[PDB]
């Protein structure tokens, strides 16, 4: 409605302040993922015999057979949060 | 040519879940919708009557209050339809409802009903029914919903000028007449009637004897009354309501 | 009346699910791991 | 223009949103057309009195209003609930013409919330009533010279009535302690009296015609239509239809959704229109909202450069130099499969910067 | 074991949705629905009348706003604490107790 | 309004007829037939909430009246209100359902403790 | 000593104060009392009348809920300190300076 | 007054967030309580002497 939109004319500055709001959350979400997760700059690779003197890390290493590269731990935390 | 030849016993049945409409024409799929109308409350006192005829005036009009649930599990040539009034004499306008063989007419009419109304079977003549019918006002002649074990169910709102009519004929096997589970009625019919309803009766069918002037008969309906509450229908992905709490029953649908 | 007043208009205070007697029994809880059992009792064993 | 400044710094900036227009109006009304009984309720020679007003049912007619306004003697033409210049372009259902003659002085009390003789217990309106009443002198026609008192009025009665109900009821009523046992005398008065209609009084006192068109709005499948002429449906396109005066802007495709008969409108989970039934063709039209995005300008600064690129956010690219990405449709960047830092996000792992504007 | 994450993913569609079922609330008005609006009255009412869903409408929006805001600064201080573990409990190895 | 009436000892001098809170809320009134000083409280009022487990494992409900007193409505009396339909047990067992006051819910019947 | 608890008690009864006190407001309307505006008055100017009752409570009622809420948040953050000083304090010795 | 809840009920579910956000904090209060307090499965107790 153009109407609709005239009269929303006369009350000013609060779409664009709940656009600039809603902006603001949004970059900060990303700014969180980066805080949180991008924490080194450089991506560290484990060595391809996965021996660590007795030590299994294989629910926590990725999983080469998976498509998703993920671990069977956060494979399966994404299969349970929906 | 009134004459008085139905008795009539009743006993109470609980309603269980039964008595369920679509409460608009509107479309809804896989959504779970709060309506508040006049609906027939879950496991509420419904009468059961029995209406018989062997071969004096036990046959009394029972009240309409806020609306109607009507069930049978007879054939569809006992039960021919129903009365709708609040005096039933010439004085006031009544709706009438017959169902035959081939087409239901509803007619609103100043009737002069009979005490004991019903259609009598020889041809077909409504003359123990009333005995005069004059400034008549409205008629409606359409496919019948009494066709041919199998539970019929009915609802009855009589809202700001419309009668409403919901209707559900379902396959019920052998067992408690009033089933468990969920069976939507569907919207029938609405009739722009605008004429006042405080009372209402079931109009039945009796054959002549031919040999104790009429044949022997039995039937037997199921009357609950609609009261104004708050239910929450379950949609499914055909738009079917296959499900519903009222939230006013216990506290378990009420957090529901 | 203050309450009162609140309660009238439909403001109700709901009661803390831990009471002060068990907030007491808590703190005794932990005095007596900080003092009895050091810093054990808060990672293991006291 | 946005940002209010001329100069704009590197990054991503919210604009605008696309929203794809219509192409043509769709008008789809029900084909029968019958001319509407509003002669037999607007030029009678009698009308009712209040207390027994006559109320006629309108529908399965298509209603010309432009003749209403082309001759009328009608000193008042008030709606309330809807244009009086829109009716033409509406459909409606539960039509009610109610006639009745009061006084001159009476007609503000056919409204809702007024409190009156009439009003309480004549004739009542609802307080969420819609449609238009109609009020027009009628001295020559409804007043005698020797006095006119074919129309009374219920001055008397125990309780206020309910909307759209008449009383005719001609019992006694106890005005007093003592009970009249239906015989008149003191302080027992009949409750039904005449008005005093005479051509020589003048106005406010003059006998007025009053007629009453009540509707609903939406609620129940329509039967009375305005004159407005049915187009034909056109599928898989942007389009603003009026189904039986309700308007939209959307795309109507065919639907898989089994209706039952009775079963017009259809829904989503925001209890807004998802799919329409038509009544001059009995097919279900799915009805689903145009193609729309948020519109995103990836620049650099206005220092550097003034290329810009845009992204579509949500919408994929052949609705709309073209990539696809997850958040959306870049238009005016380049992909690119070498990998870099981050200068201009753009989501979905898909950032932009400027060497031309490259994403990667 | 994975509330607190599917919690959070539950308020944002809740928001959401009743955001959107702020869209079927009339706030004083005939009619929930604008073109029904234009449909059926003169500009004068139909102003006061898209005055009336402007207002609501505007309100429930402010009032998502907020609530999303203090949200964000809930998830924030969430997301610096776990920003604070992945620095201290992953990247070394820490003495802070619990 | 709406309330009980019961009697007053408060001392109203001869000019005022009706009696504010510190809230600015009606709390006393002065007969006009008789002159005598009534409180007017407010009839009693409550919140009505559902104590359930899933209804995967049980039906069963609870029903607890927050803030009313159980003479006023398996009826237990707790701080938080009146509980209906659970069963207080003397045993101490960890929080399923949280009541207040110390009091928690839990499913074996619904027994409160 | 202790003012902030006391600090907490009272900004709490106080904002229930203020909200008690805005039923004593008419926000533009004839009278604050829902029972006067209805006996004295005809029912579309006394729902005029109650709606902008209805939204003058309305708004003082979201905004005692949005303070609460931004209060809220302080009281978890001060809360999720008193945590981090019960387990790095009283369970264990910290090495954090002051 | 049933005549105001009528004309409350236009404003759809601002009711329902105003004491959902409001639940939300009562539990949030129990819950920060909890995480004071309730760092101890044991309770333990002083010797007598
Ligand atoms: C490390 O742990 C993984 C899984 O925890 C072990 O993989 C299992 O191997 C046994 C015997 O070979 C199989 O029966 C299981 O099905 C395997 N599980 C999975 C999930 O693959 C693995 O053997 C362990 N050791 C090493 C050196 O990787
Ligand atoms: C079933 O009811 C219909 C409708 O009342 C009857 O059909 C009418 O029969 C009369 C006989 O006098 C005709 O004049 C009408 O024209 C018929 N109307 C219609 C719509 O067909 C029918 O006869 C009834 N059947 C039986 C067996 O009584
Ligand atoms: C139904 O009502 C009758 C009489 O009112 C009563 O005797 C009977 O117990 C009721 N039935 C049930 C199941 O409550
Ligand atoms: C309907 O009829 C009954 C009895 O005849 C009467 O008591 C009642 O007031 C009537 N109601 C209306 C709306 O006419
Ligand atoms: C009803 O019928 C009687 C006689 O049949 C007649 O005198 C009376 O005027 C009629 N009333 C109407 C409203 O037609
Ligand atoms: C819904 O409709 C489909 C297609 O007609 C049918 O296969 C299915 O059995 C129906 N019922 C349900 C519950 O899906
Ligand atoms: C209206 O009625 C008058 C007389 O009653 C007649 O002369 C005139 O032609 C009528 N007009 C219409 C449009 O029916
Ligand atoms: C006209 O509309 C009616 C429904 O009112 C429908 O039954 C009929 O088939 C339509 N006619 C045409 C030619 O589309
Ligand atoms: C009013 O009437 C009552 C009842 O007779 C009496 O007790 C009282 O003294 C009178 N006067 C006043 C001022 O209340």
């Amino acid at each position: 409605s153009t109407e609709c939109s005239n009269l929303l004319l006369q009350y000013g500055s609060f779409c664009t302040q709940l656009k600039r709001a809603l902006t603001g959350i949004a970059v900060e979400q990303d700014k969180n993922t980066q805080e949180v997760f991008a924490q080194v700059k450089q991506i560290y690779k484990t060595p391809p015999i996965k021996y660590f003197g007795g030590f299994n890390f294989s629910q926590i290493l990725p999983d080469p057979s998976k498509p998703s590269k993920r671990s069977p731990i956060e494979d399966l935390l994404f299969n349970k949060v929906t | 040519q009134c004459v008085n030849l139905i008795t009539r016993t009743q006993s109470y049945t609980n309603s269980f879940t039964r008595g369920v409409y679509y409460p608009d024409k509107v479309f809804r799929s896989s959504v779970l919708h709060s309506t508040q109308d006049l609906f027939l409350p879950f496991f509420s006192n419904v009468t059961w009557f029995h209406a018989i005829h062997v071969s004096r005036f036990d046959n009394p009009v029972l009240p309409f209050n806020d609306g109607v649930y009507f069930a049978s599990t007879e054939k569809s040539n006992i039960i021919r339809g129903w009365i709708f009034g609040t005096t039933l004499d010439s004085k006031t306008q009544s709706l009438l409802i017959v169902n035959n063989a081939t087409n239901v007419v509803i007619k609103v009419c100043e009737f002069q009903f009979c005490n004991d109304p019903f259609l009598d079977v020889y041809m077909e003549s409504e003359f123990r029914v009333y005995s005069s019918a004059n400034n008549c006002t409205f008629e409606y002649v359409s496919q019948p919903f009494l066709m041919d074990k199998n539970l019929r169910e009915f609802v009855f709102k009589n809202i700001d000028g419309y009668f409403k009519i919901y209707s559900k004929h379902t396959p019920i096997n052998l067992g408690r007449d009033l089933p468990q589970g969920f069976s939507a009625l569907e919207p029938l019919v609405d009739l722009p009637i605008g004429i006042n309803i405080t009372r209402f009766q079931t109009l039945l069918a009796l054959h002549r004897s031919y040999l104790s002037g009429w044949t022997a008969g039995a039937a037997a309906y199921y009357v609950g009354y609609l009261q104004p509450r708050t239910f929450l229908l379950k949609y499914n992905e055909n738009g079917t309501i296959t499900d519903a709490v009222d939230c006013a029953l216990d506290p378990l649908s009420e957090t529901k | 009346d203050l309450i009162c007043a609140q309660k009238f208009n439909g403001l109700t205070v709901l009661p803390p699910l831990l009471t002060d007697e068990m907030i007491a029994q808590y703190t005794s809880a932990l005095l007596a791991g900080t003092i009895t059992s050091g810093w054990t009792f808060g990672a293991g064993p006291a | 223009c946005t940002l209010k400044s001329f100069t704009v710094e590197k990054g991503i900036y919210q604009t605008s949103n696309f929203r794809v227009q219509p192409t043509e109006s769709i008008v789809r009304f029900p084909n029968i057309t019958n001319l509407c009984p509003f002669d037999e309720v607007f030029n009678a020679t009698r009308f009712a009195s209040v207390y027994a007003w006559n109320r006629k049912r309108i529908s399965n007619c298509v209603a010309d209003y432009s003749v209403l306004y082309n001759f009328a003697p009608f000193f008042a033409f008030k709606c309330y609930g809807v244009s009086p210049t829109k009716l033409n372009d509406l459909c409606f259902t539960n039509v009610y013409a109610d006639s009745f003659v009061i006084r001159g002085n009476e007609v503000s009390q056919i409204a809702p919330g007024q409190t009156g003789n009439i009003a309480d217990y004549n004739y009542k309106l609802p307080d969420d009533f819609t449609g238009c009443v109609i009020a027009w002198n009628s001295n020559k026609l409804d007043s005698k010279v020797g006095g006119n008192y074919n129309y009374l009025y219920r001055l008397f009665r125990k309780s206020n009535l309910k909307p759209f109900e008449r009383d005719i009821s001609t019992e006694i009523y106890q005005a007093g302690n003592k009970p009249c046992n239906g015989v008149a005398g003191f302080n027992c008065y009949f409750p039904l009296r005449s008005y005093g209609f005479r051509p020589t009084y003048g106005v406010g006192h003059q006998p007025y015609r009053v007629v009453v068109l009540s509707f609903e709005l939406l609620h129940a499948p329509a039967t009375v239509c305005g004159p407005k002429k049915s187009t034909n449906l056109v599928k898989n396109k942007c389009v603003n239809f009026n189904f039986n005066g309700l308007t939209g802007t959307g795309v109507l495709t065919e639907s898989n959704k089994k209706f039952l008969p009775f079963q017009q409108f259809g829904r989503d989970i925001a209890d807004t229109t998802d799919a329409v039934r038509d009544p001059q063709t009995l097919e279900i039209l799915d009805i689903t909202p145009c193609s729309f995005g948020g519109v995103s300008v990836i620049t650099p600064g206005t220092n550097t450069s003034n290329q810009v690129a845009v992204l579509y956010q949500g919408v994929n690219c052949t609705e709309v130099n073209v990539f696809q990405t997850r958040a959306g449709c870049l238009i005016g960047a380049e992909y690119v499969n070498n990998s870099y830092e981050c200068d201009i996000p753009i989501g979905a792992g898909i950032c932009a910067s400027y060497q031309s504007i490259i994403a990667y | 074991a994975l509330g607190k994450l599917q919690d959070v993913v539950n308020h944002n569609a809740q928001a959401l949705n009743t955001l959107v079922k702020q869209l079927s609330s009339k706030f004083g008005a005939i009619s929930s629905v604008l073109n029904d609006i234009l449909s059926r009255l003169d500009p004068p009412e139909a102003e006061v009348q898209i005055d009336r869903l402007i207002t609501g409408r505007l309100q429930s929006l402010q009032t998502y706003v907020t609530q999303q805001l203090i949200r964000a600064a809930e998830i924030r201080a969430s997301a610096n604490l776990a920003a604070t573990k992945m620095s201290e409990c992953v990247l070394g190895q820490s003495k802070r107790v619990d």
